[PDB]
RNA sequence: CCUCUGGCAUGUUGGAACAAUGUAGGUAAGGGAAGUCGGCAAGCCGGAUCCGUAACUUCGGGAUAAGGAUUGGCUCUAAGGGCUGGGUCGGUCGCGGCCGGCGCCUAGCAGCCGACUUAGAACUGGUGCGGACCAGGGGAAUCCGACUGUUUAAUUAAAACA
RNA sequence: UACCUGGUUGAUCCUGCCAGUAGCAUAUGCUUGUCUCAAAGAUUAAGCCAUGCAUGUCUAAGUACGCACGGCCGGUACAGUGAAACUGCGAAUGGCUCAUUAAAUCAGUUAUGGUUCCUUUGGUCGCCACUUGGAUAACUGUGGUAAUUCUAGAGCUAAUACAUGCCGACGGGCGCUGACCCCCUUCGCGGGGGGGAUGCGUGCAUUUAUCAGUGGUGACUCUAGAUAACCUCGGGCCGAUCGCACGCCCCCCGUGGCGGCGACGACCAUUCGAACGUCUGCCCUAUCAACUUUCGAUGGUAGUCGCCGUGCCUACCAUGGUGACCACGGGUGACGGGGAAUCAGGGUUCGAUUCCGGAGAGGGAGCCUGAGAAACGGCUACCACAUCCAAGGAAGGCAGCAGGCGCGCA
RNA sequence: AUAUUAAAGUUGCUGCAGUUAAAAAGCUCGUAGUUGGAUCUUGGGAGCGGGCGUCCCCGCCGCCUCUCGGCGGGGCCCGAAGCGUUUACUUUGAAAAAAUUAGAGUGUUCAAAGCAGGCCCGAGCCGCCUGGAUACCGCAGCUAGGAAUAAUGGAAUAGGACC
RNA sequence: AGAAGACGGUCGAACUUGACUAUCUAGAGGAAGUAAAAGUCGUAACAAGGUUUCCGUAGGUGAACCUGCGGAAGGAUCAUU
């Protein structure tokens, strides 16, 4: 077939190998994945040893962990931004391990304003003045005020997180292997990392 | 080989099957088990071979079937069941019950064993491990995963297994001045002390054991394994006491006990 | 910039550069908090690699690479490849007819993590059997030594 | 080949027909030089990019040898350049200067400009794409003269002369 | 036994060969009373194959309403044989042959801390459940085709086949959430201590991220644990399962509990392995001296695929990699080895051939099922041979065992 | 008849030739290749054992370490470590499929084979006594001893130790 | 729940068409070699072989050969005052 091995191709001295047998289901390949974004669409594979690859060939969601603030809600994969394989991955949509993708940052936002009760993502006097301050409004006193005092410079979010939220879309890197897996699990760029890509994705602009 | 093999030719068995060249083309191959394919006595041998119980392989299949054999305190009706290395064969209707400890030649003695004695076996612990909820296990020479040890067991120590029940019930550490019998190579069946192990790391540890009558030698930690605290032992031991005269003491042995007794 | 050369961001894994709200500036003194390993038998890890900064995942201290098997010397004879140089390993053959030997030498190509700087050629230098890592390589440096003739 | 500037009235006439013979163009089923002194005539080939290239040889050539593939439209990607900018802190003098101290991008980064090419990829059409124009048919051998050159204005361009 | 004789000369001593001498296989000639063993289509043609046989299988314990037998008993389904057919497993072993294949296979050596593993063994296995849905095979009955181990339509009918799916379980236990409530102190904000209804989770496995560092090793990014979520969604998984033999006892009468096997599964260890890797080793040849490389050559980075580790493949970079220590190319009357023949000591030649490992089923290629094949006594194509056809179509593979033809000294 | 080995020291490592029998480049340089002079711890010391002393034999003078572990101060010397400067070399050990070979035992009637056999016993024993050894298994890889031979190192525009 | 089907991808037999390479062969004519043999021409060589032979290199000749130049002793002089 579309075979993994060594056999087909030269020595490091450069001469040519022979074929002392023929292909073996083992010695095997198959085509790619490739996998979109998309609703749904999984295919199951038998491979070796029985067992199972669950194969995405589309794709929407994906559990994404933002690992400063620890939270790590599922949420759409909105659209793939930077592939460092391959430009025409991106171009196509293609998702793959260590893809760049958006998610809606409305989980992590919810979460946020849930937890450090602050306003995350900026504005006049729409989102703050019905939801922000029924999600305050302590009734109790006391014990939970000084948790969210507690929860000190320690709110203190990063700038550029920040302004993707007040925007909408966390730039975002897969950890999975959409392919093999299924799922598009990944994690939030942050920082040394976000400021590198961001850069690499200014420069591809130009 | 399109997969696995079914069938072993004569000749590509074992050596101490004691197997002979004209019989047949093949020998038995024991069935998958506990202890390694070459390391065995599958079932049938240690019958008809070794017990003369049996004639033939049909023989064997009447004596088997009836569920008179008892390997380990169970039974079993495979003829290539691999019973080895201090596992027991209770063969009931009779009472005979049996060992399968090493000679030393290397070749299973059929070594009888009274009814007390055959309750407990003697195993080495291959693995210590730790699975789920930290709950740990040890794993036996002979694929007893056993959980909850005495935190005091790893790896080398040999135990003493209930059989009925199961479980442990207390055992020897691998130390110096404690008996070890071995298990593999050249030096098959033979039985001293310790002396002194040498740690290479990477590499696979060589182990001195010194027998009773003077004499002296290494291995391989894998083949070693104890059988109790210092010259008295925790078990039976077949006449010979696993110690291993050269060929010429041996003929002379042999030679005194012709003519002389009678 | 410096260390990130390549398209993609080369971090270490197995550390989360990012834990982070507290005084006395942005980050610590030493910054990213350096994962390393030790490789064992008695071959001491390099202060170019916990000290250093670089990144590397095929370096048998600070990255996923395993060191197993056969360890054995060569002398450095090309470093051209990047991370990598040739060594020859040389040999006495014996054929028994005529009761002598012959030379014969086998050159095995070999990973050299950048943890290791002053390698020059001719510089004899210990490698430790892996798993492969290239089509060619397995074999990492683990130790070098340099003083077989010219110079400290 | 088509166009603007400028220039003309189709080259000493017009009209109506659309026969044969012609002159100049084209096209032809099946065969493919059977035609003929003789492939004469016409036809094939043709550009570019990418491969691939024999005998022979004066080693320079032969050579566009031969023989192959691709080519449009559309929507993208990548690769190739210039200019200018830091002397920031402190002092003092008139955003600008002068002095002293740091800095000293010495891996450079930032903003502002501008031709044009080359490669790669997607999609797309009734496989059409060097769409007209332009634009080698090749091969094996023999004879002559080395070659480039010259020659009978008006029947001989050659193997003749040089 | 570490053995030499004949032959150049008119004769001599030599170099030197030829010729004899002794084994060992293949053939052949002549010949052959007895007996124990015993090779045998390898060499040529991995040439072609008439016929037949060479892989099937049922226990007490997976589905029996053939009506094919019979019970002993009726009527409470079932009782005992049981062809049939569905179900499961097996058909990857074995057997053959040596075409290929020259650092390849193969041997010793190690690694898998880079993976898969049917089984075997041992661990794990907290409102249809007094047990649900509909389907089909045999059996029945109409057929169609010239012809096949072709099959269609209609009737029924079971399952451990295929589906669906609950009681358990403690408004209780532990994480977050916390309507709130209570005690102390304070001028009071505040500070400290407690309790707490209502919500969401209320994990073995999966995928991802963070935290901490029970048991382990030259050796972790190991095991184990904690937090955050995710479900590889019906085609993640066990979650929660059918069958057989005895037949027992309830502070109690119609119920509720009970041992002994079978079979089944997700995970972990075991075993049989497989698979890739590490080191060192192979005959002739220079009338093979340079080879490899944008059609992967050698490295790097990030993926893709794969059971996993790697140019395995893709992108982007780098310009490497092998060679007189013989690469690269060519040949082999080349499968590797264990081993066989000779032999003083060295050696030389052989090894198709009963063990082990490889490869192949005319040739090439592709795949289905399955734990396991790139299967050939499985398919799908093509090429080469060839077989019936009622000429539309249909079928085929002895390098299994016999046997035939051919080739051939064999 | 032919293939093949010994004969063939007529392929030569052991082990041949090269004045004239076949045979040494016309000559010199020359890189790979192969081959390379001498040189560093020794006599002695002290005992057990053999033929007051002499001559032959046998354990000792692996060093340092205590920076490390222990079989409010310590000893005692073992695990670790400056591992043997870094190999070759040698010896031991460990690992090595079986069959074949070599080779124990054993009257297959003998033998080639085979792996068995043998007894007590009137059988009353209702059996018993034994085998199914060892050797070899290139090279490479692994272990520990030895340190002559041969390489290979270190202190030379200076470096070893020292509350 | 899902059969036939088609777009594209993929592995890829197979056939055509080159191309290069190994083995096998037909060939007028040419030109060698060996062998038979009861030929023909001469006599080169071995004796100072009747011109020492021989080597290298040139040219020539029916043929062996001859001649030129520089070598050789394997010479017909180890020696010449
Ligand atoms: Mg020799
Ligand atoms: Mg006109
Ligand atoms: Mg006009
Ligand atoms: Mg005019
Ligand atoms: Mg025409
Ligand atoms: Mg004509
Ligand atoms: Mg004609
Ligand atoms: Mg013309
Ligand atoms: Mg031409
Ligand atoms: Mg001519
Ligand atoms: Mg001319
Ligand atoms: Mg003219
Ligand atoms: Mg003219
Ligand atoms: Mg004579
Ligand atoms: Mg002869
Ligand atoms: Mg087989
Ligand atoms: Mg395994
Ligand atoms: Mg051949
Ligand atoms: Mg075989
Ligand atoms: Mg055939
Ligand atoms: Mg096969
Ligand atoms: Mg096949
Ligand atoms: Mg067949
Ligand atoms: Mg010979
Ligand atoms: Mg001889
Ligand atoms: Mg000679
Ligand atoms: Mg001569
Ligand atoms: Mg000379
Ligand atoms: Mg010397
Ligand atoms: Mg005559
Ligand atoms: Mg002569």
């Amino acid at each position: 077939g579309i075979s993994r091995d060594n056999w087909h191709k030269r020595r490091k001295t450069g001469g040519k190998r022979k074929p002392y047998h023929k292909k073996r289901k083992y010695e095997l390949g198959r085509p790619a994945a490739n996998t979109k974004i998309g609703p749904r669409r999984i295919h199951t594979v038998r491979v070796r040893g029985g067992n199972k690859k669950y194969r995405a060939l589309r794709l929407d969601v994906g559990n994404f962990s933002w690992g400063s603030e620890c939270c790590t809600r599922k949420t759409r994969i909105i659209d793939v931004v930077y592939n460092a394989s391959n430009n025409e991955l991106v171009r196509t949509k293609t998702l793959v391990k260590n893809c760049i993708v958006l998610i809606d940052s409305t989980p992590y936002r919810q979460w946020y304003e849930s937890h450090y009760a602050l306003p995350l993502g900026r504005k006049k006097g729409a989102k703050l003045t019905p939801e922000e301050e029924e999600i305050l409004n302590k009734k109790r006193s006391k014990k939970i005020q000084k948790k969210y005092d507690e929860r000190k410079k320690n709110a203190k979010i990063s700038s550029l997180l920040e302004e993707q939220f007040q925007q909408g879309k966390l730039l975002a890197c897969i950890a999975s292997r959409p392919g093999q897996c299924g799922r598009a699990d990944g994690y939030v760029l942050e920082g040394k990392e976000l400021e590198f890509y961001l850069r690499k994705i200014k420069a591809r602009k130009g | 080989a399109r997969g696995p093999k079914k069938h072993l030719k004569r000749v590509a068995a074992p050596k101490h099957w004691m197997l002979d060249k004209l019989t047949g083309v093949f020998a038995p191959r024991p069935s998958t088990g506990p202890h390694k394919l070459r390391e065995c006595l599958p079932l049938i041998i240690f019958l008809r071979n070794k017990l003369k119980y049996a004639l033939t392989g049909d023989e064997v299949k009447k004596i088997c079937m009836q569920r008179f054999i008892k390997i380990d305190g169970k039974v079993r009706a495979d003829i290539t069941y691999p019973a080895g290395f201090m596992d027991v064969i209770s063969i009931d209707k009779t009472g005979e019950n049996f060992r399968l400890i090493y000679d030393t030649k290397g070749r299973f003695a059929v070594h009888r064993i009274t009814p007390e004695e055959a309750k407990y076996k003697l195993c080495k612990v291959r693995k210590i491990f730790v699975g789920t909820k930290g709950i740990p296990h040890l794993v036996t020479h002979d694929a007893r995963t056993i959980r909850y040890p005495d935190p005091l067991i790893k790896m080398n120590d040999t135990i003493q297994i209930d059989l009925e029940t199961g479980k442990i019930t207390d055992f020897i550490k691998f130390d110096t001045g404690n008996l070890c019998m071995v298990t593999g190579g050249a030096n098959l069946g033979r039985i001293g002390v310790i002396t002194n192990r040498e740690r290479h790391p990477g590499s696979f540890d060589v182990v001195h054991v010194k027998d009773a009558n003077g004499n002296s030698f290494a291995t391989r930690l894998s083949n070693i394994f104890v059988i109790g605290k210092g010259n008295k032992p925790w078990i039976s031991l077949p006449r010979g006491k696993g110690i291993r005269l050269t060929i010429a003491e041996e003929r002379d042995k042999r030679l005194a006990a012709k003519q002389s007794s009678g | 910039a410096d260390i990130q050369t390549e398209r993609a961001y080369q971090k270490q894994p197995t550390i989360f550069q990012n834990k982070k709200r507290v005084l006395l500036g942005e980050t610590g003194k030493e910054k990213l908090p350096r994962y390393y390993k030790n490789i064992g038998l008695g071959f001491k890890t390099p202060k170019e690699a916990i000290e250093g900064t670089y990144i590397d995942k095929k370096c048998p201290f600070t990255g996923n690479v395993s060191i197993r098997g056969r360890i054995l010397s060569g002398v450095v004879t090309k470093m051209k490849m990047q991370r990598t140089i040739v060594i020859r390993r040389d040999y006495l053959h014996y054929i028994r007819k005529y009761n002598r030997f012959e030379k014969r030498h086998k050159n095995m190509s070999v990973h050299l993590s950048p943890c290791f700087r002053d390698v020059q050629i001719g510089d004899i230098v210990t490698v430790g059997e892996c798993r492969p890592l290239s089509k060619t390589v397995r074999f990492n440096v683990l130790k070098v030594t340099k003083a077989a003739g010219t110079k400290k």
